[PDB]
RNA sequence: GAGCCGGUAGCGGGCGUGGAUCCCUGGAUGUCCGAAUGGGGGAACCCGGCCGGCGGGAACGCCGGUCACCGCGCUUUUGCGCGGGGGGAACCUGGGGAACUGAAACAUCUCAGUACCCAGAGGAGAGGAAAGAGAAAUCGACUCCCUGAGUAGCGGCGAGCGAAAGGGGACCAGCCUAAACCGUCCGGCUUGUCCGGGCGGGGUCGUGGGGCCCUCGGACACCGAAUCCCCAGCCUAGCCGAAGCUGUUGGGAAGCAGCGCCAGAGAGGGUGAAAGCCCCGUAGGCGAAAGGUGGGGGGAUAGGUGAGGGUACCCGAGUACCCCGUGGUUCGUGGAGCCAUGGGGGAAUCUGGGCGGACCACCGCCUAAGGCUAAGUACUCCGGGUGACCGAUAGCGCACCAGUACCGUGAGGGAAAGGUGAAAAGAACCCCGGGAGGGGAGUGAAAUAGAGCCUGAAACCGUGGGCUUACAAGCAGUCACGGCC
RNA sequence: GAGCUGGGGCUAGGAGUGAAAAGCUAACCGAGCCCGGAGAUAGCUGGUUCUCCCCGAAAUGACUUUAGGGUCAGCCUCAGG
RNA sequence: GCGAAUGCCGGCAUGAGUAACGAUAAAGAGGGUGAGAAUCCCUCUCGCCGUAAGCCCAAGGGUUCCUACGCAAUGGUCGUCAGCGUAGGGUUAGGCGGGACCUAAGGUGAAGCCGAAAGGCGUAGCCGAAGGGCAGCCGGUUAAUAUUCCGGCCCUUCCCGC
RNA sequence: GCCUCUAAGCACAACCUGCGGGAACCCGUACCGCAAACCGACACAGGUGGGCGGGUGCAAGAGCACUCAGGCGCGCGGGAG
């Protein structure tokens, strides 16, 4: 929870909470990890204006806080990422690995 | 440095009518020598700068929640046409 | 400073005062003058070569002038 | 606009000079804009400024080393 | 490593895995004042002289390079080319330098050479290689600690103030210059042979330098930055990185239950209530760069040190020494010495000359009246770490738009105010109303958690219920009793 | 008129001025005001906190620039004997 | 580990709903606007100034001035009024003034005399005044300001030429 | 400012003078402003520099009384008394 995160717009589950059912890590902040899961909000029964529709009420309510999130998962759900072993030239490749493995890999999926 | 760029149009109502009649008012770098003014004016808008007056006004009075401020400083000055030219866009538009 | 010496300072301090004798001749001290003071010399002149001055300080003077006198 | 960085490197005295000049005029124009387009404008402001800035940093650099 | 346009959302707009925000190092102009210096000037502003440019050229007007003052060295020629200066919480050196209060007064005495004003050096200055110590026949630079005695001792001997050698510990280089002797020299005056100015040999260290004779002599010693090259050390960014899920009461869960896990890392914070395996890039260890600081270890660069007896002497500073006026010293006046100077006197070459017993006769001690820095104690602006150190009236006054509000002429003075909630989900819409603010509905675990909105007690003010009260003088109360409820 | 008065300046707090009572000197200067030596001195008064248990004081001697203060003495309390 | 120090900081009562509303220069009516107007707006009665409560320049103030909204705060109450709050817009001059010029007292200060240091003193030159000196005035136009804008009239100095 | 000579240039392009043509920047204004905007900690009846201070009346006149312009009716009201 600092200038150094966990999973990014990537995807995973919730341990202690209200859903567990893992999904879309919509986006996450650099300091307060502050991240959205598209799972568990409200409506804000908003405005009286047209800002929110001529008949105003916030729509998608979801800004996810707790870090109990059940971060990433290869052919292995509840996990904790590794680092790399490179093998390649200028091979940061801090893939996501241990038990099963998930790297993100700029192809087929984030 | 050495970049002639020095102004902000006089978007002021009153001043509008003058623009209309044959001269126009603006705001500019709080310092433009009056001659610096005829030059900016001339080379700038390809005009024939005839007479320029200079006025300044600071922004006294703007409250800010727990603390307060006033505003920075606004420099106003006016320059007349010569025939009734230039400032086209500006004026015609409004 | 605009009043030292030229050939080596002398513009200086001094704490003084007194009492009364008798001492090893019938008595002890006699003391009561916590006072402070000054302390100095003089001033004179001669010539570089057809135009000059001197300034300086008494003694060290006599020596000196003799000296630069040698040239 | 590392690109800009490129043509940058590229020009030199007179060029850079009159070029950045004109440009700055351009931005000036934007300034008069402070009241019309706006919305999309944002950028012209931040960046255009930046670009011109570069122009400067540049002549500085080049004739800098020059003398 | 993949989000970011600070603190700010919000509007209205964006750039970026063809290393975006951003962490450090070098940059680049760098508004005007400010030691300010081109001139003036109540700073943060108005003047102008020189060369460059752009404008309708010139008189106007900007960007521009420009133009104090001081001492300092050089070409003194007309002078072009170096340096300073201005700051800085506390420590440093010197410069000048005070009453209280004590001595139950108070004049010597005392706080003290402290407070305090100034100049100035630093990153530490200071001192720093013995006219030293001390008395045995030794010591051996200077600085800082403990011991030295609170004795030796200092004094209306009263209040008090109060050593030093040694010893123990740390930190251990010792080097230089005029010293005219000499030579050569450049200038001399005047000529020959003095003095002045260079480079030298000597360029003293525990005293010899040198000039004369001979004995000489032909590779280790490195700088108090001598100096230069790297392991550069940090600066700020790194990196990995030990092992649990199931269940369960629960708004919760890490708890309570079942088993399964780690540990050269059960230090901590953090995740909706008390997690070694959920959060931390830590203690576990490892991490590193082309920039900015060297004690190292090493080299090379090493200026410059590094013999023997003889002989007529020339050779470290104008002042020691002596008298009086005074400072320092544990001494206040004294039988009072040494060092330190202000006055008048005013010299010696090491058979010299001060220093130990005022002073005399002795032995002894040292070699001064030039210069050089190291290293061991000080300090705290600033970084980091720790606290039988504090909880928001103690803590820095100062926990965050307080050195600012505000009072004062200036000097100067100098507060208050922290904690809504797990997270904004923080209040649609309907109902009285000018609003506010009040009633509902939804949030929600609570909202008598609701925007100063945690916990929110005492004072005092309210609305309701029991008892109570109009022949009565009592701080209070309170012992008894009866009537109420 | 030794008048009154605006603007400009020069002198200051042991010193200023002072047609002088001790006058005035940023609103009560017989010696300015802020900061500092300072937390001065303060035999003078104020104040000098939980409970309980024992005992139980002297409100005089003596000299003191002391005399509504102290030093030594009488009375007290705790421990040994 | 505390009544207690006319103590310290911060609440809180008490007089007390009496004292008091800032000048004895007076009001009163009608319509009006408004949620509400003794206390705002227009209008009709009446008193007080008038050499001043009137005009003006300058000083010192520095927002404010206007136009639109607004009052919960602030006016010693009221209040839909304001210098209040919010937003916007508002002042410009070759000949007004100040400097682009002059010196006074007086301050500074190349030099000079000066001190234990920090300074003292100080010619010259400089800085320093609604004091010296210097080229216009009147009539018109905005919510607003003007011998500054417009216009009509009279100039001013320096530059190039001739 | 008028003159008035050095330097010295002028005097061949210096100064007085006509006309034409070209120029001429900085800061300043608004409103209060004998006062609820300036000074008294307040919309404090205190103070504060020059400019005519309209008219009628009185011997005289910035005193007087009514007033001209212009400016107010003092910022809490009503009620007996």
């Amino acid at each position: 929870m600092r200038v150094k995160m966990h999973v990014k717009k990537g995807d995973t589950v919730l341990v202690a909470s209200g859903k567990y059912k893992g999904r879309v890590g919509k986006v996450k902040e650099v300091l307060p990890k502050k991240y959205a899961v598209i799972v568990e909000g409200v409506n804000i029964v908003k405005k009286a204006v047209r800002v929110s529709p001529k008949y105003p009420q916030g729509g998608f309510i979801e800004k996810e806080a707790p870090l109990h999130a059940s971060k990433v998962r290869p052919i292995c759900p509840a996990c904790g990422k590794p680092t790399r072993v490179r093998k390649k030239f200028l091979e940061n490749g801090k893939k996501i690995r241990v038990c099963a493995k998930c790297g993100g890999a700029l192809d087929t999926e984030e | 440095t050495a970049y002639d760029v020095i102004l902000a149009p006089v978007l002021s109502e009153k001043a509008y009518a003058g623009f209309a009649e044959g001269k126009y008012t603006f705001w500019v770098h709080p310092k433009a020598t009056k001659t610096e003014i005829k030059n900016a004016v001339e080379t700038a808008f390809k005009v024939k700068v005839v007479k320029v007056n200079t006025l300044h006004v600071r922004g006294k009075k703007k409250r800010l929640g727990r603390y307060l401020g006033k505003r920075p400083d606004r420099k106003k000055a006016i320059v007349q046409v010569a025939p009734g030219q230039k400032i086209e866009a500006l004026e015609g538009l409004i | 400073m605009k009043e030292g010496i030229h050939p080596k300072l002398v513009p200086a301090r001094i704490i003084c005062g007194c009492g009364n004798v008798i001492e090893t001749y019938s008595t002890k001290p006699e003391i009561y003058v916590e006072v402070c003071s000054k302390c100095h010399p003089f001033y004179t002149g001669q010539q570089r070569f057809v135009d000059t001055e001197g300034r300086v300080e008494r003694f060290q003077r006599r020596y000196g002038d003799s000296y630069r006198k040698g040239r | 606009m590392r690109k800009q960085l490129e043509e940058a490197r590229k020009l030199s005295p007179v060029e850079l000079e009159k070029l950045v000049r004109e440009k700055k005029r351009e931005l000036m124009e934007l300034r008069f804009q402070a009241s019309i387009g706006q919305l999309s404008q944002n950028h012209k402001i931040r960046d255009l400024k930046r670009q011109i800035a570069r122009l400067l940093t540049v002549l500085n650099e080049k004739r800098r080393q020059n003398a």
